[PDB]
């Protein structure tokens, strides 16, 4: 059968294994329409989605058998909401809502579970929504150091603090926080478990065992510290990342009204929407900053995490 | 009888398919060829009153089903589809030689000044603006064939003679109206059986090889948006063949009576000009929104078409 | 709807494109050098031959359905001594007294008229060889002038005689600013009927070629026997269609129907990814044709100024993906410029390669060709403009290539320079209000 | 997300020669374009796309264009391996010449024919899938770089404004040339820091003290340290070319290794093998100066941003244990809270951990405020020639050609843009400069 291979493709696509490019090629153009289901109703036009992944499907590789099985499905349940049956997650006191799924024939199935891949579905979402962001941002500050608005000059030290050098100070430790919870998930998470199942292919006696470790691989994931303590904070840190990119993409604009080339536009008006620009800035910066913190410090008192500490080291101050 | 079984053997001699029908190894495969006359429900209308037909006899009508009585003859319904576009690339093509010779004779001719200028251009301008009804049927046409036709032909033929060694696609799912796409036939890990023969087709196998394809057309908004810019390219071509006929009187008679007599040939021309322009202008309008219907269908297909037109 | 096909070589220039030709033809349908079939007789595929182009004997010898004129014995007898049984000679004539043939303006008109009748007689027994006749094909030169008279009376005598027959020809110009002074009554008199016949022509300067057989053939002196090879694979591929038949096009009247809506402009510029005449690109179906649009490798002077199109023909040949070229189709129509006018539909055929050709080691290895209607397409003659401005604006030359008692006088003689000339400038009238949008309303609107 | 590489005279081609060869190694791919694996499989766990063109007959050319100025080097390497470049895409000056080793050759060359080089780019980026940011390689003060690589940049700004450009920048004259040189590089990194999205600096000391390490020949110093380098610069792609997750493209990397853009050059640090161990060492033994690129007596530098890809038989448990010199050794980013990133393993499968083998190899690269270095010496050597008058006036080409009074503008306003490059190191680091950022909001 060739198991080794069919679950390397499942990592591949559950796990991220070596899929870089893929999960990029992913968000590639889709990112465009999925901003927008939750912020519509269950009559969205998920087809046009479907139809680019199924678009990709056909432009597939002949041999992945498990990349021809997969599909996407849409639930009206994002994931805090459906996790909200998991008794150590605690639900909100809501972003995607889309899913995949693969359909395994008996030689398999006996072996991919539903159980294994209800795991694998809920892992990957979280592998997803998480990159989705950590995107967003990526692209922003790409935008950032790309529009002319926001290489303005001569106005003030005033507006070069309050909104070029304020942008890049909160991008930035927005930047070095999700990526280092990624970097925490991969390294300290997934190349382990994924490692742990190559170590059980060493001339290995026992189907059951091997059998045992997908799914122990696959609880040691939904366990982790990452999802139980963080789902919960996960709801404002990236609703405030999603707000900052709107905004700092809105600003690609606005901001045009600190040069002479505004020209309706005029100074008066302008320092009206500047000001504005600057309260949303340190409004933002203010909550996003002391929501993380008092995460930060609730963090450190859990001695539980190699990356914890990474994570946390990332946002305490110096 | 004599006439239309006769003309139909001299399109074979015609075609380049004449040197396999004098073919040593076959030539019989083209006496199965034959054609039908249709009671229209009208005994003097002609054209449409024609269709070509295939007559296959066992063992070959045990497999390739040919439609009888039994259904709708559907494969004479896609032939007189085709046959129309067909008709309408004679009666447009027609025309727009009999006006390339009227303007070779038409421009002939130079007299009076300035007086012939003020009409030639005119009518020159019909053949172009006929282009957008020929093409649009063109195009078509070659859309429904190059894209359809032809691409489920070929589906067949290759589903054919996968038997040796063709590529391995043995990853057949079936997709659910509701999304789900589930894989079956399929169920065995490749039939693998590591410690170590042709996958052929039997009869049924092999005739619903040939009633999937029929499927696979007749089960591909209306058919009938077609009919209506279809419908009027012939209504052009028609008012269009008035128009050329009258057109070479133009030229002819208007001038050896150097508008001495049958003045006012133009006349039936502006009653004919008018309705090419309204048809014009019905074509264009119905084309733009047969674009419409493309994108607002999701076909990935029709929004290449929609965007092929330009 | 479609029909025979009579090919036509006047003056040497056709000759010695057209020994590239027939070399092609034959190896493209396994005719051999004496045109006998090379293949053993497995009585497989309809499309072994092209009716419209041979006429097939009881050797299996395919008769080309040509007939070669020159001014030049030397160069028939040439190409007759190449196709060594293949070319049969009782339809080939040489146009000639070896005094007039310096002349080009002279020996092209004088014979035109002189000789109508030994030209007429092969090209009527020809067209009188079959019932479903369709059309002529001629390869010319402008500056061919042997070519050009002869061409020039047949091209109304067979308008005249034949008025629902398609005639046209393929015009190689050569690439030269100052060789086209003495050329300045028959390359311009050419035009002055070459503009009289919608189906006329495909023109080209050879300048591109000229440079593109230098850097693709591993021979940099380039000459016109190792550019014609390059004429070969643009002209063949045209009839492509023709020879292996399929849904849209099968005949030079459904090519018309569909390239040229506009009598008035019949005017083509032609372009070629890699061939094989004498070329495996490494590309998918999409790019070897995206690259035809790139003047670079348009076989005549390259750059164009924002060049507005009136209507584009392609044909792909290989293992092509219609949903590849939809990419590529795409990207052209983000290239292609036109007024509302002129939006058609541009129109792309599949055509097959030749079942007797070596067989392709890859199927992938996709070649094309296009045919486009652009209204800058006026500068492949620039040369030409450039000297005849320079000769007609002051009445040079009246007579003084003697002309054969036609226009004797010398305004008369003017008075045909002037018709040349009125022709010059209203093919460029008519590409300019081709590019006008009002163009549509001015019979619409109006009635 | 294809990348083309633009390699400027010898810096960019005999690099990329070296580097191109280095990557014909990894991927099996072939020096001279034909691919050194079996057939056995038709499977990858690579991605040669990005960096290498597959032909219908499965044969490779990379995606480079080598600089127009100096044909008998673009000829060095397209002879040498041939099979493995594609000549067709590459620009040769219109002229057949170079006009001296400066900015105003190279310049003039550029701007003078900047459609020609434009359209050898363009033509090559429709053929490819996605194209992803410029990758430029040149010598700064040379006329393939402050010349043609300066020009390049700023035809790449206005041709593919949406498109990120980054480069590779190497050090400036290493002898007393460094007062006409000093100029050069001026003016090249006036286009350098106004026009580059990020870039990188490789000091001819740490070549030359590997060289003398490394190499049994150890009178080697920029011949043969190319391959040195080339090692070198392999760790920027290797997430890409075996791929990961975590750090897999341009824009995701970028904004994690230097968020603030005008500091856009970083000092990289990595241990050199041929072509120690331990997560914990490695990662370890690129805190110590003698191992990075740009190496000064500041053995206790402040950081902006610091990030760390390591490639081997890695060991997290070990990682984590390195940390602890992230905490006690990096002086911290007292006016942005930044901390290090890392990425892991991905050895080129073809070139694999040999048997008893625990060896790990990386590259950390950092944005350092210490790192003026580099720059100072022709920002303060330049000017102390240049106020008694150009040195350079024998290379008045182009806009050095049209007035003296160019001549004299272009290298002082350029001093000025250097000026702020060595200001902004400086400002950068004290605690005052963002502090008010946040707290005047
Ligand atoms: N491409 C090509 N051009 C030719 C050839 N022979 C002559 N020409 C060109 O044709 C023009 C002269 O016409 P030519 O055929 O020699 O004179 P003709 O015999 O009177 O028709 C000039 O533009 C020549 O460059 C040829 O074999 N190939
Ligand atoms: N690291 C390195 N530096 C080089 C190399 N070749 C030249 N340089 C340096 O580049 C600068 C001169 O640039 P160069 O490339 O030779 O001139 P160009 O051809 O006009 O661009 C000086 O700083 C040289 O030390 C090389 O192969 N490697």
């Amino acid at each position: 059968y060739d198991l080794i291979n069919v679950l390397k493709h499942l990592q591949q696509i559950f796990l991220g294994y070596q899929s870089g490019h893929n999960v990029l090629k992913f968000l590639t153009k889709n990112m465009g329409e999925l901003t927008k289901h939750y912020r519509n109703d269950n009559n969205a036009n998920y087809d046009k989605l479907l139809q680019n992944f199924e678009l990709e499907r056909q432009s597939e590789n002949p041999n992945n058998l498990m990349r021809q099985l997969l599909m996407i499905q849409f639930d009206t349940e994002t994931l805090p909401q459906v996790l909200s049956h998991y008794l150590q997650i605690y639900p909100e006191v809501a972003i995607y809502h889309l899913k995949f799924d693969i359909n395994i024939p008996y030689p398999l199935n006996i072996i991919i579970s539903r159980t294994c891949m209800i795991k694998y579905q809920i892992i990957l979402r979280y592998q997803l929504v998480l990159q989705y962001h950590s995107r967003l941002l990526d692209e922003t500050w790409m935008d950032l150091n790309k529009t002319p608005s926001w290489k303005y000059r001569g106005y003030s030290h005033t507006v070069k603090r309050r909104i070029v050098r304020a942008t890049r100070v909160l991008h930035a430790k927005m930047n070095h926080f999700i990526k280092t919870i990624m970097e925490y998930f991969n390294q300290n998470v997934i190349d382990k478990e994924v490692y742990s199942l190559e170590k059980c292919y060493r001339n290995p006696t026992l189907a059951v065992a091997i059998q045992n470790e997908l799914e122990g691989g696959l609880t040691n994931i939904m366990t982790n510290r990452c999802l139980s303590d963080l789902i919960p904070l996960q709801l404002q840190i990236f609703d405030i990342v999603y707000k900052f990119c709107k905004f700092i993409k809105s600003m690609r604009a606005k901001l045009c009204q600190l040069d002479p080339v505004l020209y309706g536009y005029q100074e008066d008006a302008a320092l009206e929407l500047i000001q504005k620009l600057i309260e949303y800035i340190s409004n933002a910066s203010s909550i996003f900053r002391k929501c993380l913190i008092n995460f930060t410090q609730e963090l450190s008192t859990e001695k539980f995490a190699a990356g914890i500490e990474r994570v946390l080291y990332s946002i305490v101050p110096p | 009888n004599y006439k239309l079984t006769r003309v139909l053997q001299e399109a074979v001699q015609l075609s380049s398919l004449r040197h396999l029908m004098n073919s040593p190894r076959n030539s019989s495969v083209i006496n199965g060829l034959d054609a039908r006359v249709l009671d229209l429900g009208h005994g003097s209308v002609g054209w449409d009153v024609f269709t070509l037909d295939y007559i296959l006899y066992p063992p070959l009508s045990l497999v390739l089903n040919v439609n009888r009585p039994f259904g709708r003859k559907e494969y004479l319904r896609i032939f007189n589809f085709l046959w129309r576009f067909k008709k309408n690339n004679y009666f447009y093509q027609k025309e727009m030689l009999k006006s390339n010779d009227i303007i070779r004779s038409f421009k002939k001719i130079r007299g009076y000044n300035p007086l012939i200028r003020d009409i030639i251009n005119k009518l020159s301008r019909i053949s172009i603006l006929r282009t957008q009804f020929q093409q649009f049927n063109s195009k078509m046409e070659s859309y429904y064939l190059n894209c359809i036709i032809e691409e489920n032909f070929k589906e067949m033929t290759r589903k054919l003679q996968r038997t040796e060694n063709k590529s391995q696609n043995q990853f057949d799912l079936i997709r659910l109206n509701n999304g789900t796409i589930e894989l079956n036939g399929i169920l065995t890990p490749k039939a693998e059986v590591l410690t170590k023969i042709e996958k052929t087709l039997n009869i049924d196998e092999l005739e619903s090889v040939h009633n999937t394809f029929l499927t696979n057309i007749l089960s591909h908004p209306y058919p009938t948006s077609l009919v209506l810019l279809l419908n009027s390219v012939y209504e052009f071509v028609k008012v269009y063949c008035n128009l050329n006929d009258i057109g070479y009187e133009i030229f002819i008679k208007m001038n050896l009576n150097d508008h001495e007599a049958s003045n006012g040939l133009l006349g039936k021309f502006n009653t004919n000009l008018k309705e090419i322009v309204s048809q014009y202008k019905n074509f264009k309008d119905r084309l733009y929104i047969f674009r419409a219907d493309l994108k607002n269908d999701g076909d990935e297909e029709l929004f290449l078409l929609s965007k092929s037109l330009r | 709807m479609g029909g025979e096909i009579i090919t036509l070589q006047a003056g040497q220039c056709g000759n010695h494109v057209g020994k590239f030709l027939w070399s092609q033809l034959a190896k493209e349908h396994a005719i051999g050098t004496d045109g006998l079939s090379q293949l053993p007789d497995s009585s497989t595929e309809r499309d072994d031959d092209t009716k419209p182009f041979f006429r097939e004997n009881s050797r299996n010898k395919f008769t080309p359905r040509a007939i070669m004129m020159d001014s030049e014995p030397s160069v028939i007898a040439d190409v007759e001594n190449t196709f060594r049984g293949f070319f049969d000679p009782r339809n080939t004539w040489v146009a000639s007294d070896g005094a007039s043939a310096g002349n080009s303006w002279a020996n092209g008109y004088d014979i035109g008229t002189r000789n109508q009748d030994d030209i007429l007689n092969k090209i009527d027994k020809e067209i009188d060889s079959t019932d479903n006749f369709e059309g002529f094909q001629l390869l010319h030169s402008v500056a061919g002038g042997t070519g050009s008279g002869l061409g020039s009376n047949l091209l109304e005598a067979l308008c005249d005689r034949y008025p629902k027959k398609i005639l046209t020809t393929y015009s190689v110009f050569p690439a030269r600013s100052s060789e086209v002074v003495v050329q300045s009554y028959n390359t311009i008199l050419a035009l002055r009927r070459l503009i009289e016949d919608s189906d006329a022509t495909v023109v080209f300067d050879n300048a591109s070629l000229l440079n593109i057989s230098g850097k693709v053939f591993r021979n940099p002196n380039i000459d016109l026997q190792h550019t014609n090879q390059l004429i070969s694979t643009i002209i063949s591929s045209v009839t492509n269609s023709i020879r292996f038949p399929s849904y849209m096009y099968s005949s030079m009247s459904s090519i018309y129907s569909t390239l040229i809506p506009s009598p008035e402009l019949h005017f083509l510029s032609p372009s070629f990814t890699p061939f094989t005449s004498d070329a495996h690109k490494g590309h998918s179906s999409y790019d070897v044709m995206l690259d035809l649009l790139d003047p670079s490798n348009s076989l005549v002077s390259t750059a164009m100024n924002n060049p507005t199109y009136f209507n584009v023909y392609n044909t792909i040949i290989g293992n092509v993906e219609p949903r590849q070229i939809s990419r590529a189709m795409t990207k052209l129509q983000q290239r292609i410029k036109f007024p509302s006018w002129s939006s058609s539909a541009m129109h792309v055929n599949i055509g097959r390669r030749s079942p007797y050709l070596p067989l392709q080691p890859n199927e992938n290895e996709v070649s094309g060709m296009m045919l486009s209607n652009m209204s800058t397409v006026v500068n492949v003659f620039e040369n030409a403009c450039n000297t005849f401005d320079k000769v007609f604006a002051k009445g040079a030359f009246l007579n003084n290539y003697n002309v054969g008692d036609l226009f004797q006088s010398m305004q008369n003689v003017q008075d045909e320079f002037a018709e040349s000339r009125e022709v010059v400038q209203s093919l460029m009238e008519d590409y300019v209000a081709a590019e006008q949008d009002s163009y549509l309303d001015d019979v619409l609107v109006d009635d």
